[PDB]
RNA sequence: ACGACCAGGGCUACACACGUGCUACAAUGGCGCAUACAAAGAGAAGCGACCUCGCGAGAGCAAGCGGACCUCAUAAAGUGCGUCGUAGUCCGGAUUGGAGUCUGCAACUCGACUCCAUGAAGUCGGAAUCGCUAGUAAUCGUGGAUCAGAAUGCCACGGUG
RNA sequence: UCCUCCUAAAGAGUAACGGAGGAGCACGAAGGUUGGCUAAUCCUGGUCGGACAUCAGGAGGUUAGUGCAAUGGCAUAAGCC
């Protein structure tokens, strides 16, 4: 809840003297991150999904809510009901502290990191963004696991506009461009 | 354990486990570990992690992992966008350098390829 | 949240080469150090210089003199 | 590539031309048999017809085309597949 | 003009098929340091010490030599020690990028070499097929002709055997 | 033989070698109850990931769903946990 202490005093004072907000609660704020995993190879077996249910709740220190196909599709050779993903959702005080150690080090860890893109923002303000390779969480042992996986992960705000969720994270220095 | 954005294995010497990194190799990497004052026959077990902060910032001295591949595919774009020789070997398929494409052009074309 | 089905999530230091020492809670249990923060990481001085273009005249112009 | 101390290499009756049209500033193509000519770069802008074996190919000189040779913008081999 | 002159191009192209070769797929080896033993040749528009500079190919100054004198020119395989420890590897070197040197009016097509980076295929080869009976095969370096430059070819030479 | 729609003329019923489709089961939960939930499709954004898996937002408002044919129902859901 450092980054929340950071948003309740600075954050908040930043964003209501830029846009010239009436109300406070008019300002706006982050509310869930969802970090899924689509392993679409897991029809293959199982284990693939439990160890990648596994190494995301390393990532995130919840157990992951294993995610089904809505419907079936002959393309992916999937049916109605297989376990096909698997996602946490993050609110309150465990959002702000993944949300601290995925800027910090996380997003350094990255090879060849150059910055994200501006252009992720959903036109409705929630930012969505996807890493390669799940090594660059420190969570992660480098010798214990085998296989390169890729995550997602999904900020959803409660910024009305596009530019305004902009905003919002740039004020927690978020790497852009 | 970690240059430069990737890792780098333990149990070999200094010096080869060093040219896992894109952009040294067995000439550059005795000249990190002269720069660093560290042995070429230790391994990357063992080492202090000062001697590891010491490692980073000579790699860091030269053109790595990120930046390297950025150059290289910049001076390859550089030809394709000139249309020179150069550039329509580099995209043709064809090599570069002047060797034959009569007979025994098969790293640059690939393996066989049938008259169907 | 649930009792059980929750890994271990304990509050670790993570420290690093520029000495950002930094108190985080976390699934890892032994203590950490890591290589680049955000606050020394080279997104803000580093990756500007590493685009290199380059220029062909002043490539031409350095090697001699007329 | 050539040695650094010879510098580089431009046929004079090529280097006389583009004397002329820098200061006479006409944009005609100029037709030139020398493929073996280093660019320089009060070059850049103009349109130069370098032989190709058969023909004259115009090449117009741009910025990154100062360090190479005028025959390289002069494929001499036609070429465009066996099937 | 089917004769003659010049510039540029081509003889070097490239879905492919074959011949002849070179280097490999490594541990009877790779690598690093130290160290022992050859023969046969070439040299004046040439061979070019020594010294200096360069990581390097080389550059500068420059002796000596028409040569049992001097130079090309330190043979390599070997041995001694260390190292890797079976992996696509410290095996393999293709390819490609960058930076160069030298030759030559001139290295784009289209030269050789060096440096830094890159690190393909390849883990011993289907049917088939070749050479060889002793200093032979196998393997290891050396030199010459042609030649401004440009060989894994060719012609010679000795080592181990 | 049995079911559904039309012919069938706004109650029921109503024929033809009239026009069209199904059934000869399934389920020990796919029954009972309590509690809870709400679709199809499309748009945008997002590692592998692509027309199409999963994720996050929005439009949409049942164009979905019903073990199976058709018809009538179905949000208090009879739909879904
Ligand atoms: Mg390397
Ligand atoms: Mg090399
Ligand atoms: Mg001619
Ligand atoms: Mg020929
Ligand atoms: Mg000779
Ligand atoms: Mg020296
Ligand atoms: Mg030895
Ligand atoms: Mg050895
Ligand atoms: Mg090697
Ligand atoms: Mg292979
Ligand atoms: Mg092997
Ligand atoms: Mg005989
Ligand atoms: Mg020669
Ligand atoms: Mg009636
Ligand atoms: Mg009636
Ligand atoms: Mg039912
Ligand atoms: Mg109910
Ligand atoms: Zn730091």
């Amino acid at each position: 809840a450092k980054l929340h202490d950071y948003y309740k005093d600075e954050v908040v004072k930043k964003l209501m003297t830029e846009f010239n907000y009436n109300s406070v609660m008019q300002v706006p704020r982050v509310e869930k991150i969802t970090l899924n995993m689509g392993v679409g190879e897991a029809i293959a077996d199982k284990k693939l999904l439990d160890n990648a249910a596994a190494d995301l709740a390393a990532i995130s220190g919840q157990k992951p809510l294993i995610t089904k196909a809505r419907k079936s599709v002959a393309g992916f050779k999937i049916r109605q009901g297989y376990p096909i993903g698997c996602k946490v959702t993050l609110r309150g005080e465990r959002m702000w502290e993944f949300f601290e150690r995925l800027i910090t080090i996380a997003v350094p860890r990255i090879r060849d990191f150059r910055g994200l893109s501006a252009k992720s923002f959903d036109g409705r303000g929630n930012y969505s963004m996807g890493v390669r390779e799940q090594i660059i969480f420190p969570e992660i042992d480098y010798d214990k696991v085998d296989r390169v996986r890729g995550l997602d992960i999904t900020i959803t705000t409660t910024a009305k506009s596009d530019e305004e969720g902009r905003a919002l994270l740039a004020a927690f220095d978020f790497p852009f461009r | 354990a970690r240059i430069a954005g990737i890792n780098i294995p333990d149990h070999k010497h200094a010096v080869i486990a060093l040219t896992s990194i894109y952009g040294v190799g067995k000439t550059r990497s005795k000249a990190i570990l002269a720069a660093a004052g560290i042995a070429e026959d230790v391994k990357i077990s063992e080492l202090s992690e000062g001697q590891i902060d010491t490692l980073r910032d000579e790699v860091a001295k030269f053109v790595v992992e990120g930046d390297l591949r950025r150059e290289i595919s910049m001076s390859i774009k550089r030809l394709m966008d000139l249309g020179c020789y150069r550039g329509l070997r580099h995209r043709r398929g064809l090599p570069v350098r002047g060797q034959r494409t009569k007979t025994n052009a098969r790293t640059r074309k690939g393996p066989r390829k049938p008259i169907k | 949240m649930k009792k059980d089905i929750h890994p271990k999530y304990e509050e670790i230091t993570a420290s690093c080469s520029c000495g950002n020492v930094m108190k985080i809670r976390s699934t890892v249990g032994h203590d950490l150090n890591l290589d680049v923060c955000s606050k020394c990481h080279p997104f803000f001085t580093g990756k500007q210089r590493d685009v290199a273009t380059g220029g062909r005249v002043d490539r031409f112009n350095k090697r001699f003199n007329i | 590539p050539r040695s650094l101390k010879k510098g580089p290499f431009i046929d004079l009756h090529l280097l006389k031309k583009v004397e002329k049209a820098v200061e006479s500033g006409d944009k005609k193509p100029l037709r030139t048999w020398s493929r073996r000519s280093t660019i320089f770069p009060n070059m850049i802008g103009l349109t130069i017809a370098v032989h190709n074996g058969r023909q004259h190919v115009p090449v117009f000189v741009t910025d990154e085309m100062v360090g190479h040779k005028l025959g390289e913008f002069a494929p001499t081999r036609t070429y465009r597949g066996h099937a």
